[PDB]
């Protein structure tokens, strides 16, 4: 799940004090609810995060 | 590609409005008739046109949804010559830095660098690795570079060459979830090493 992968990504950055990350994970919660944007969208987006994450 | 272009885009340049600009590869192409459009991840419409500014293209607008690829077209009146899918959150030319500034210290031997960047107040480009060029002033291709994620750095007084002008610039460039292209310069800053 994509929605998951998100949810983890942005704990993950609160965590680590990521507040631009934080905003980024949220924002692609969001949008995904809300149809916005495609599911394949949201899991490329939630891999840059993780990436960054990683460093 | 005969109608071969690219572009940069520039978050929150304007308060919260962004900005796309647009150019083709090849200066000598003749644009009388050419016209640019983007279409997909905008927020409430499907399709924007840009403005023709003499050589580049340019749209300043706070509808880009920065999530997903946007479809930039050259069209010749309704006929589409190429498209291209571009992630503007990819293609990010941070603004230049200023206020840079060299201070020598007697007592700690060191130059201290600093400058400032107008993306440390923003919500999206936040994040940035500068480039720190100098050279002494009678050289020609023999800049030295340094990288840093901060807002200053220090230079030994061993490592420049003593009783010499030297000439210091600073750029920046998205490194984050944001990627890009590297910034403007700032203007240079000229100062003379002690002569110990």
């Amino acid at each position: 799940s994509v929605i998951e992968k998100l949810r983890k990504l942005e704990k993950q950055a609160r965590k680590q004090g990521d507040e631009v990350l934080v905003m980024l994970a949220r924002m692609v919660l969001e949008y995904l609810e809300k149809g916005w944007v495609s599911e394949e969208d949201a899991d490329e987006s939630a891999d840059r995060i993780e990436e960054v994450l990683k460093k | 590609d005969d109608y071969s272009f690219s572009c940069y885009s520039q978050l929150e340049v304007n308060g919260s409005q962004h900005s796309l600009t647009c150019a083709f590869e090849d200066p000598d192409v003749n644009i009388t008739n050419l016209e640019f459009e983007i279409c997909g991840a905008l927020v409430e419409v499907k399709c924007l046109n840009f403005r023709k500014l003499q050589e580049i293209y340019f749209i300043e607008t706070k509808k880009f949804l920065l999530i997903g690829k946007s479809n930039i077209c050259v069209k010749v009146g309704e006929k589409s010559l190429t498209c291209k899918k571009i992630d503007l959150t990819t293609i990010v030319k941070p603004e230049a830095p200023f206020d840079l500034s060299v201070v020598y210290r007697e007592g700690a031997n060191d130059f201290v660098v600093t400058f400032n960047t107008s993306h440390l107040q923003k919500k999206y480009v936040k994040v940035l690795m500068h480039d720190v060029a100098y050279r002494q002033e009678k050289d020609e291709n023999k800049w030295t570079h340094v990288n840093l994620s901060s807002t200053k750095l220090t230079l030994l007084q061993r490592k420049l060459q003593p009783a010499a002008m030297y000439e210091i610039k600073v750029r920046s460039i998205p490194d984050h979830y944001f990627k890009g292209f590297w910034s403007e310069w700032s203007p240079s800053y000229y100062f003379r090493t002690p002569e110990i």
